[PDB]
């Protein structure tokens, strides 16, 4: 079952009837749900995805030029004109230049000079819009009471359901009920608005790297840009951002592009969010969610099982998690299942006074055959204790010490 | 133990779109880097794209940059390749392949996972012509092969488009001595094929023969029978 | 984009043969990630060598992989008929991509000549009912793959509706070929018989069939 | 002759004997040298070239990675080790990561994880040293004497000399004398140290664009770097400048490179000088020089030629230069050369009182044939004046007005 | 009116260096972009590099990036191509060509100057073998052609390396009826060539014929003679 | 990197023929700077067309230059024998570079047959004195360029020292070829005569010379 590895794990217990329980789901964190007379289940938000993201504007962060040309006119011989100063893809600059007898002109003074080149964008970054309608949340559920291989590994258990289940949530459909076969079902009313406002944020992509940025900063960027995308060939406005004109030759200037601004953008960006895009749909990691579970239709596997009377053995020795709980995997050699597993923690082996609670509510061996494996989770009390599993002489006990640190 | 099955191939209008799928079974899909590699008919292999085990990164060849998109769902053991703005150059057999991403053995992790397991591959034909259904005819054994030692009998699949077709025998319970010949590109442009089994002349009245033809592009699936000529 | 591999390599049985795989400092010379794959005609390629010199479980030790500078080499020692096939090399790239070579076709010299087996099939009654007629001539299990075809209409050549595939290699290193004659039932009936004759290294096999 | 087009033109007159005169030669500027009974000559520093420049240090301003790999060890199961964490070309990072039953490890806690990738530099900039031994200055000289086509055009016959001559100067050989055939010779004692101190400057090259930068700024650049030149393949120090490590998976991190820092450098670079490189040798434009001319062996073509008695005509109408001087092109149809050209400026046509000086010392028609071409330069006085050329009735006069505003 | 002469070609060891030169005459060199374009024997043309009129910029093909370097001296009307780290792949005829950069006509300036004027080009052979001098032998007219109308006579150039050789006649004062045949690549590896002039049988004893052979790689320049024979 | 030009184009005299020159949006489709050059065999290339459709002074108006999308076309109208030659296209690039095409060879159909003129020369006395001997057979002015050569030692074949050039086109659209026979003076004297015989379109010319 999920969560037992998770570090940001929240323990929550309901009441006796309960029916409803409030939870807080969050990326990188899980919620373990315990309840009196109800099976303990683990819930976790796995992904927060955006779809149908429409582009808005694209900026060019690396470009190059080609086909340089210039046209010059002597003093008092009218303005110069080059063919391509009306071409939307060419960038040009008009200027005056010193002319004399040396460079052909009959007089000395200022003459006209126009210089054009062809702008072409090698690498551009793209900004896209985020309307909260196109939001999808994936919430995964798993059930305490089955095996070990089905941990966070073997995430292929939805096809048999029972233990593991998925639910998908939308801001326009926050309700969702999830069936768990012989365990009943669970309803989920999840209020998403508490997450984060998307009315002033853009999804930025650049060289298969993604961010979330504020609108005003995006609009002010000093680079060539187009709306998009790209209607075959784009028309870049403000080509002078990356291009400039040097020199003052008799018959030409020199056009020159600025270096790739990829590093400059990367720099003034780390103070923002990150995202992925698998696939053609953005996947956020910076999320948040407040949900409400409806547990009336949740239930144990409805049999008063005859207790497991045969012998258990520890396959893996118990291990302390980061929260103090004890995990225990057991192999059972009996054939009297599906039986109720007798397991507790004793501070005294004579009276077997039940100290501490169980996290896996009512352990039951799913199979009826022998040599089956099952994992249980316990919440030990501070100090010394003994982990007792079984009945009679065929019970195994492991000494435990919970420092509580 | 390791099965990869492709799907989605067929005819597609030039300059259009198609989604190819690859289902996996019998191994931990979440640990294998997955590649698409294509091969034009009778040409060398061409690596198309890679996606890592977790989908963190994808990498494409220059020939398909900005046109194809590789992705995967690990919770389904499924791999998708979305090909957009297609061309005749992209008409080829597409193999979905997988290399395991583990080096030292549950300790290491490696990007250059090599190309271990290959699927059968699916054919993508980019032609403006339409799909044509095949015609299935039987070919009975000779009128002087009932009396002898061995005899030949077969199935003819006339005028279909496009490749590929597949032929089994007795629902797929007979492959010893079967020869499915390569098809012929007719001058008209349609393909035509034959598949012949050799048998002992003794078991003609005893054994019955049914060739199982399939041409999924047109979705035809005729299963003709062959009985001695009367 | 391409790794320069030789086109064909020819060796006699028993000999050792070597196959190029030349690249740049950004693929072959930059890493020890060059692999070698064997493809039999009409089958899925199979990984023979990976990481320059290591071979996977269940691969003959006749295949060895060397590399020097920017050029990797595949050596097939102890040549056998089983080695007649296509061989590709692949490599990781400084561009986080993979790249295959042109491919080399390995053919084993000195193989015994094999005579063609010809199966002739007349038009089925179904095809006759459909206003067309097709005579099927199937050549199989011959070597080398150089077969001439000829159609006779109880004498004289035949040109209309003659379609013939190119030689295609099959699993047992031999070759196969198909030839269809698409005629109308009137031509079929007017002539008394039809003869598919296949020439192969001088000798000419013949097969005849009639309306009967 | 040069300079007449040049805007930053300095006029300098010596004494009577003089022998030596100090001048300041500078890129984009000329010096006109006039003297009594000496031919007026034009001097200009054209190029300042550096050769044999030894590299010092190269910085990598755009890079990419390849062959990512990771190795992990369970809690208390020793440190992790990857093959290539000793390879000088790979960049690696060791770290601890959360491990539990979910990700294979028998216990919960920190486990070891090392991640390596192969660093490869796509684009690097190179800094080179400047020792004054490898310095070359080209100084061009021309003589006011005849012609017009030999302006800034036809720099082809300069090696046939007479009028045009080149000299090359080195800090290790600052002395240089230049012969001018029938005009004598000119000595040059040029002190280069005053030009520009090159003891705190590096020659920076980056993407076929070049600069001169301050040493301390060059040493401070925060990029991967290596000292020296190639050694086949380089070993980059401080690869972590462009590379960083994200994620904390059970079995790997993620390596990522920063964008091309070309734009950031371009930005924090414009505040320095610029240069070109034609070819395999640096060519500077930001220069300076103080020279001392020795004119004792300079002289007119030593004959008092019989004056040109035939008629002249103006081909080009006179033109005002940027400094007020007058250029005049004349065609001569007589055959009594090489003759002295009679030309002056008169404020009064009766007395022909010579007002204003001549810039072209002693105009002489070089040729003996007819229809010869010659250019003269005059320094007119303010107000009205008349440009008189010729003798008798067959002299042409052009009205001129130098407002001086 | 526009002359371009190449120089520097010859044999070069693989993985070495060679400097190719191009002199210009009869036009304003300072206004022409200058290109190097090479062609392998019996192959298509391959553009190598450009340098602009003023040398502001230079641009090279991908095949020679970081290996070749183009430059020019305008005060000499000269163009240099410095080839370093050579390979057999670079064995070809190198044409020095020049396009004028004037567009509008003394008004415009243009980068894409096109390829107007082409030089003869010089041959660069990248072989490890040495230069071998040729042997010049005469080929007299037949023993039954002295008495008649017309007869052929020629020169044989045996066993040389590498290409090219050149043959004139009468110091270059005879080209009407001259046929210089293409050389032959012998199995030994040396080239061999012939050059034959047809003449009228009348002027056999009167007119004299001297074939002028030159193989500048080896610096050979034998000028053999051929006279009629009644034998 | 390469411009895709066709390999050969064939037309009868008078006809109009068209030649490819396909590229990308970054060379042909990106600019109007594609040129066309004509190269005669063994001569300096000549500019026929520049800037897509413009021709320089002194070029026949039979050459026209079109361009559409990413593909430029050269049209030769009114085909003549003079147009038999190599034709290249070149183009400016978005990389501030130039690039040439593979080249197309234009051959004019229906040309009248030309019979070869063959001159044989025996080894000179100088060559004999130099310990070697070479018989020179020179074929010139024939069409088409398909000549077989054979050497006879006053009968019988000859195998030693037979070297023969490939056909080479000459200025007048005809072809020429050389063939040298390298013999020792002992072989020269032992046989009584020597015959160079050249076959060309059925007919085979012979030329003989002896020590005499």
């Amino acid at each position: 079952i999920r969560c037992i590895g998770v570090s940001n794990r929240d323990f929550v217990e309901g009441m006796s009837g309960g029916t409803w329980v409030d939870v807080v789901l969050e990326h990188g964190g899980c919620v373990t749900v315990m309840a009196q007379d109800k099976p303990t289940v683990d819930i976790e938000l796995v992904t927060t995805t955006v779809s149908n993201m429409a582009e808005v504007r694209s900026y060019c962060y690396e470009a190059s030029i080609s086909d340089m040309a210039s046209d010059s006119r002597c003093p008092t011989q009218g303005e110069a004109y080059l063919d391509k100063q009306s071409d939307t893809q060419y960038v040009c600059k008009r200027t005056l230049v010193d002319r004399g007898w040396g460079n052909g002109c009959g007089l000395f003074g200022k003459g006209s000079l126009v210089t054009c080149a062809k702008f072409a964008c090698s690498k551009k970054m793209t900004g896209k819009s985020i309307q909260p309608e196109n939001l999808e949340y994936r919430i995964m559920l798993s059930v305490h009471g089955s095996q070990h291989s089905g941990m966070i590994v073997n995430d292929t258990g939805h096809e048999t359901d029972e233990n593991r289940a998925k639910v998908e949530i939308t801001p326009n459909s926050p309700r969702a009920e999830a069936t768990l076969g012989g365990f009943g079902s669970l309803g989920l009313d999840c209020e998403p608005r508490t997450g984060l406002d998307f009315s002033d944020l853009y999804y930025l992509t650049m060289n298969n790297k993604h961010w979330l940025v504020h609108k005003e900063w995006f609009h002010d960027i000093p680079l060539p840009w187009h709306a998009g995308a790209d209607t075959g060939t784009p028309h870049w406005n403000n080509k002078e951002a990356l291009v400039e004109f040097k020199d003052a030759h008799a018959k030409r200037q020199t056009v020159v592009v600025l270096g790739s601004q990829e590093g400059a953008v990367h720099t003034a960006l780390a103070g923002a969010l990150e995202a992925e895009m698998d696939g053609a749909k953005g996947r956020l990691s910076s999320g948040h969610l407040k949900c409400r579970l409806k547990m009336d239709k949740l239930r144990l596997k409805g049999v008063s099982y005859s207790l497991c009377t045969a012998a258990f053995t520890f396959t893996k020795i118990p291990a302390e998690t980061l929260h103090g709980t004890v995990t225990v995997e057991v192999q059972y050699a009996g054939t009297d299942g599906p039986c109720k597993v007798p397991a507790q923690m004793a501070v005294d082996m004579q009276t077997l006074t039940p100290v501490g609670r169980l996290i896996t509510a009512n352990p039951v061996i799913t199979e009826s055959t022998e040599n089956s494996k099952m994992m249980l989770e316990l919440d030990p009390p501070f100090g010394d204790s003994y982990i007792v599993i079984g009945v009679g002489e065929k019970k195994i006990t492991h000494h435990w010490h919970r420092s509580g640190s | 133990r390791v099965h990869l099955v492709e799907s989605g191939g067929g005819v597609v209008q030039p300059g259009r779109s198609l989604r190819l799928s690859c289902v996996a079974s019998g191994f931990a899909f979440s640990n294998y880097h997955m590649h698409w590699v294509r091969q034009a008919p009778g040409k060398g292999l061409e690596w198309v794209a890679i996606i890592w085990d977790d989908g963190s990164d994808q990498y494409y060849a220059d020939s398909v940059k900005g046109r194809f998109t590789i992705s995967r769902d690990n919770s389904k053991n499924t791999l998708f390749l979305q090909m957009n703005r297609l061309r005749a150059e992209d008409t080829a057999l597409y193999y979905c392949v997988g290399g395991s991403s583990a080096y030292n053995g549950d300790n290491g992790w490696r990007e250059a996972a090599s190309l271990d397991d290959w699927g059968q591959g699916t054919l993508v034909t980019v032609s403006s012509a339409s799909t044509k259904g095949p015609s299935v005819f039987p070919l009975a054994p000779s009128s002087k092969s009932t009396s002898g030692g061995t005899a030949a009998l077969g199935c003819l699949v006339k005028d279909y488009f496009p490749e590929p077709v597949t032929v089994s025998w007795n629902s797929g319970a007979l492959t010893s001595g079967v020869h499915t010949f390569p098809a012929v590109l007719q001058s008209s442009g349609l393909y035509s094929l034959s598949s012949v089994v050799t048998v002992p002349s003794s078991s003609l009245g005893t054994q019955t023969y049914i060739c199982n033809v399939n041409h999924k592009p047109s979705n035809t699936k005729v299963d003709k029978k062959v009985e001695p000529k009367s | 984009s391409a790794l320069t591999q030789p086109a064909s390599v020819s060796g006699s049985p028993g000999q050792s043969i070597t196959i190029f795989c030349s690249g740049s400092s950004n693929d072959v010379g930059g890493y020890n990630y060059v692999s070698w794959y064997q493809q039999y005609p009409g089958k899925v390629p199979k990984l023979l060598i990976y990481d320059v010199n290591s071979r996977p479980s269940g691969v003959s030790n006749r295949f060895s992989g060397s590399k020097s500078g920017n050029t990797a080499s595949l050596t097939i020692s102890g040549l056998q008929a089983e080695d007649e096939a296509d061989y590709y090399c692949s490599s990781y790239t400084s561009r986080r991509t993979w790249v295959f070579g042109g491919g080399t076709i390995v053919t084993v010299l000195g193989q015994p000549k094999a005579n063609p087996t010809v199966t002739l099939f007349p038009p089925s009654s179904e095809e006759l009912q459909a206003n067309k007629a097709t005579l099927v001539c199937l050549i199989s299990d011959f070597y080398p793959g150089a077969v001439t075809v000829a159609w006779k209409a109880d004498g004289s050549p035949v040109k209309a509706g003659v379609e013939t595939t190119k030689p295609s290699k099959q699993s047992n290193n031999k070759y196969a070929a198909s030839s269809y004659l698409s005629l109308t039932p009137e031509q079929w009936k007017s002539h008394r018989s039809y003869s598919c004759q296949v020439t192969h290294e001088g000798s000419t096999v013949e097969k005849t069939v009639a309306p009967t």
